[PDB]
RNA sequence: UACCUACUAGCCGACAACGGGUACGGGUUGUGAGAGCAAGAGCCCGGAGAUGGAUUCUGAGACAUGAAUCCAGGCCCUACGGGGCGCAGCAGGCGCGAAAACUUUACAAUGCGGGAAACCGUGAUAAGGGGACACCGAGUGCCAGCAUCAUAUGCUGGCUGUCCGGAUGUGUAAAAUACAUCUGUUAGCAAGGGCCGGGCAAGACCGGUGCCAGCCGCCGCGGUAACACCGGCGGCCCGAGUGGUGAUCGUGAUUAUUGGGUCUAAAGGGUCCGUAGCCGGUUUGGUCAGUCCUCCGGGAAAUCUGACAGCUCAACUGUUAGGCUUUCGGGGGAUACUGCCAGACUUGGAACCGGGAGAGGUAAGAGGUACUACAGGGGUAGGAGUGAAAUCUUGUAAUCCCUGUGGGACCACCUGUGGCGAAGGCGUCUUACCAGAACGGGUUCGACGGUGAGGGACGAAAGCUGGGGGCACGAACCGGAUUAGAUACCCGGGUAGUCCCAGCCGUAAACGAUGCUCGCUAGGUGUCAGGCAUGGCGCGACCGUGUCUGGUGCCGCAGGGAAGCCGUGAAGCGAGCCACCUGGGAAGUACGGCCGCAAGGCUGAAACUUAAAGGAAUUGGCGGGGGAGCACAACAACGGGUGGAGCCUGCGGUUUA
RNA sequence: GCGGUGAAUACGUCCCUGCUCCUUGCACACACCGCCCGUCAAACCACCCGAGUGAGGUAUGGGUGAGGGCACGGACUUCGUGCCGUGUUCGAACCUGAAUUUUGCAAGGGGGGUUAAGUCGUAACAAGGUAGCCGUAGGGGAAUCUGCGGCUGGAUC
RNA sequence: GUGUAGACAGCAGGUCGCAGUGACCAGGGGGCUCUAACUGUCUAAUACCAACAUAGGAGAUUGCAAACCCGUAAGGGCUAG
RNA sequence: GACCCUCUUAAGGUAGCGUAGUACCUUGUCGCUUAAUUGGCGACUUGCAUGAAUGGAUCAAUGAGAGCCCUACUGU
């Protein structure tokens, strides 16, 4: 499909095999890949390159296959996890990062328009987190005070 | 214009305001045919004859058309009606009653090469202008 | 966004035998989807169908046997009695007992004929002919 | 809260409050095949009103149509001190207007109040009178034989009384009609209305009139042969009816949910972000609210449909089987469907990483060449411009050439039927900041998505405001030509402006005249980014062919369109949302409103006018388009003459019987 | 019609002027002697503004305020649905400022339309003779003209 | 009732007069034009104006040993610019 | 009276405003105001002798400025 506020659609998704088992060249097991989870974790490295270099140095076709969880859902289960969903964190953190930019290139229109593209696809998230109960019905997403890293 | 299951609403609202774009349902409703003719609707009328003008017909055509001026008595509105068949101003004069109707023409308007003329006489002094082209009425003396 | 999978269903169904490909891919299927295969196959007008899982809502192989003329969905799915399939059929069908209307009902999802002999209606589903 | 008190600060509304417009509501009626669309005068149900208005007595009940009181308003009887009345009760009158009846009859019946009853009153009701109310039923003729011009009066022959008139009784309260017998009639008393060129059924028959009289819904007729107009002749359709003007329904899929269009005909919003609304993936589990089958309370009759029964057929009344009334309240069954509940699933979108692509954006700087300013050196009669000229410029040494120093704008070739961007738009180079994309990805997420009236930002150029800058260009302006004129094209100057800095306006042929999202549908064919195979490559940085994905163009089958055409990059086939159009002008105008400093933008009629406007395509003519060709009624090259002078003849005009 | 005498020129090209054919353009079909825009004046019609000038409706505060209803007090009679007074209550009518809305009249101004056999030009239609249209700004009796960006819905190159 | 308080604000009933800001005190109001924008200044002793000034707009000179001006000169005003 | 030319010793007054605080003719003509108005306002304007920083038009607010009108008031 088009995406979110560029109707420029694109087939470039990483094709994941029909796996209904975990590996049976591998001779890795559930406790070493969640421990390689856990250090990377404790590391600073986020859940998106984590099954990444679970998958390059490791070989890891999949943590769900063998482990039976995701990796959010390891983070839950052992109370890693962080209180705002990665992605709209790092949605927070590009809009707070481009309004620093735009607030002394007041001439930058395009990347204002990119600042309020980012703002829709925010709020998007936030409308769906409060949907399905991650974050609190009362806290809104404020751009200029409630936005921090860590919000609290 | 929206076809989903829940879209009534949508779909009521939009024939709404494309219902006026017709210009004879939004001039119904606004009333504006009651406001403008001298009639009011009434089918005919009654006016005092004041002027007689033989007024000219159109570009390729070429005649001259017997119109009376006459002044409206239930509602004292000025135009001017179109007097038809030979003899027609023979019958008519000055200070008249006669009754007047739509000349029945293009739109409820102005009819043939007559401009700017919409009303005709139908009967003077209250009996048919008809029958007196034809020869078989004679005209009151009053 | 994908969000009419059973008149896309129907749709793709009419391109191939407009096309009179006598097989062709049904994109992602459905329980309804299947059902209303289930019900064209009875009629005679569709021949042949597999739902081939791909880790995903799964397709279907469909054998188009040369049978149908047309056959979309019924948009809205309008609620019908028993007393009401006979002016959608004079609508959307071509000639009394000629194509069926897919027709979905708490017993079953069925040509209105069957249901009409169920004495049970519901909500139409879709058109074949 | 109906009023009062203490208190609280609510209540209704952008899903339309408040206000304006309009209206007695419904049962129903009009119409159409139906969906619908339009009106709800009369018969029944409820509501309100009694000249407008307020107030009150009486009563079980009223703020009473035949009660009052006063005010306003009009009128009225008076002996002038005073006293009444309001027909939206029945007939009637004036007024009003296009717009409608008798100041009849009776309580006989049906009802009501009164009476214990017998009964009385009843403009309620019934009964009639009058009104081309709506529907229905009939007749003005029938008729054998015979004749022309095929249906008209003929000639003749009789025959019937439905109508009209009478008799008589039934009959109703009594009438009248109706009803029965009889009988009155030479079957005579009883047919009109429109229209005749087309649309549209009917006359190319004869005089009239001459763009006049007239016709004409529209088209179109007549300035000399009118099937058109007037009389006639004839003919046509309808039928005690037949037309006219509105209205309104249908026509018309011309309001379109069913069921329309929106590239070029009216119409896609400049782009885009995005709320309410609306539309939404597969999937396990649970519910059953819409939904579904069923039940029970309703949905007055009337009108509707059919039949039966009875009015002679008929409409009509009763019974009855259906219809409408609808689209309510409440129970049981089902769980497909959708909405509710709790998860999951990976493809849809979201997030991250990789090597690449890009005139993507802001900020800064440097640079390229040309131009220009002044100065210097050389040189000496024109330079500039034009179709041709002149203004202009130059002897104060221009033009041209050389040197040098400043200036501001502008980024060539490279450059592409290339690229990036939401669009507008973006081309010197370097750097910093930011953003998106496609591509690769057994990476993170789990439907988080599409569209989107309102509303918000971006928005070419021109213009506006303030500060700069001003080389060039260049509205205005001035001058020189052109021409009949030139307030224009041409040429010489050249202001505002173009540029920058800080804001405003918010419109373009903002175009692909094609809104955006998804699935689906023959192919051949460039090129671009990425990825991927392989052959060469100094078998390396690199370049070729093939192939998947996403763009960027041409070609075109099926498909569709009225066609030009579109055609996996739809104008094809479905799904969803939005914007938009509804004969041509008047008109994007007027009034009101919001917006802006302003110019203006936004919203947006009516009177009136009009029969077409309009779209594609085509056959010709035509051009100061193109291409081709030809000839002394073309040209070139030539020879002569007409034109000059006199005469001759022809045409015009003066004269002229 | 005939005869005497007797010459230059052109071994041509389609530039000029007619004309023929294919293609392109076209708002032309009486076919370019075509169609056709705007101002100006004249007649008429409908309209808008107009300093002004009336009339009517709705609602609102306020005013003056008939009359009636209960309360209380005071007297006359057959001891009061009466009388006087007082307070309270409802309250018509009329007057008045703003608000709102509907319409009549108005010196004069405006643009629209429509009729002459009007006048002036020639703007668009072909490359309409300077391609045109679109937005914007300026100029001019008037079509329109020029500048700026844009488009091609423009021929020939 | 508010306030700590001074005091302020408000309510119910009764009652007198021709009249309750009872005296004193204390704007009459509105519409259409001309002119100047406004506050200000002005002929002390006939002119309080539409005149003068004003902010706003524009132009000119001058790079400081300046422009402009005073003085015969010494030297000065503008300029501790 | 929308054109060829003038009168052109530089130029022939553009936007506006116009009987004006400017207008002789003059108490200009028409409408509202009044019974009646050399007045006030609006319009027309052939402007003796208007006009753009000799600044033009226009202006909310202000004014012991200058005219006219309505209501209220009063020995004017
Ligand atoms: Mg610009
Ligand atoms: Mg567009
Ligand atoms: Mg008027
Ligand atoms: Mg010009
Ligand atoms: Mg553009
Ligand atoms: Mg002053
Ligand atoms: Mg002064
Ligand atoms: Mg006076």
């Amino acid at each position: 499909m088009a995406k979110m506020h560029t109707k420029r659609k694109g087939k470039s998704s990483s094709t994941r095999p029909i796996r209904t088992d975990p590996p049976e060249w591998c001779k890795i097991g559930a406790d070493e890949v969640t421990t390689i989870v856990l250090d990377l974790w404790k590391q600073g490295v986020s859940t998106a390159e984590i099954g990444m270099v679970l998958r390059d140095r490791y070989g890891v076709p999949d943590a769900k296959l063998i482990t039976g969880k995701k990796v959010t859902t390891i983070l839950k289960e052992n109370n890693v996890a962080p209180n705002i969903p990665e992605d709209l964190t790092n949605l927070i953190v590009k809009a707070l990062g481009l309004r620093k930019h735009l607030s002394v290139n007041k001439k930058d229109v395009h990347n204002k328009r990119s600042l309020n593209l980012t703002e829709s696809k925010i709020r998007r998230l936030v409308k769906y987190y409060k949907q399905e109960k991650v974050l609190p019905r009362d806290w809104f997403y404020k751009p200029e005070t409630a936005e921090m890293m860590i919000t609290r | 214009m929206a076809k989903g299951k829940y879209a009534a609403n949508i779909l009521k609202q939009t024939r709404k305001d494309a219902r006026w774009k017709d210009t004879y349902y939004g001039r119904r409703v606004l009333g504006l045919n009651v406001k403008a003719d001298p009639l009011g609707g009434a089918p005919q009328g009654r006016g005092i004859v004041l002027e007689k003008v033989g007024v000219e017909a159109k570009q390729p055509n070429s005649a001259i058309r017997k119109c009376v001026r006459v002044q409206l008595i239930k509602n004292g509105r000025q135009v001017t009606a179109f007097c038809p068949g030979d003899g027609a101003v023979n019958f008519i004069d000055e200070h008249d009653e006669v009754t007047v109707e739509k000349i029945g023409g293009r739109m409820g308007g102005a009819m043939g090469d007559i401009p700017g003329v919409r009303f005709k006489v139908i009967a003077v002094n209250n009996v048919s202008l008809n029958q007196l082209v034809i020869g078989r009425m004679e005209k009151p003396r009053r | 966004v994908l969000l009419d999978p059973l008149a896309n269903a129907l749709s793709t169904i009419k391109n191939a035998e407009a096309i009179g490909k006598s097989s062709c891919v049904v994109r992602p299927a459905s329980k309804n989807i299947g059902n209303v295969l289930k019900v064209m196959q009875d009629l005679g007008y569709i021949g042949d169908f597999e739902f081939i899982d791909d880790g995903k809502a799964g397709i279907y192989s469909v054998t188009l046997v040369g049978r149908i003329n047309k056959c979309g969905a019924i948009k809205p799915r309008y609620s019908v009695g028993t007393a009401s399939f006979e002016r959608w059929e004079k609508q959307f069908l071509p000639a009394k007992n000629f194509g069926a209307l897919i027709v979905t009902t708490s017993s079953g999802v069925m040509s209105q004929y069957e249901a009409r002999d169920k004495k049970i209606g519901g909500q139409l589903l879709a058109y074949v002919y």
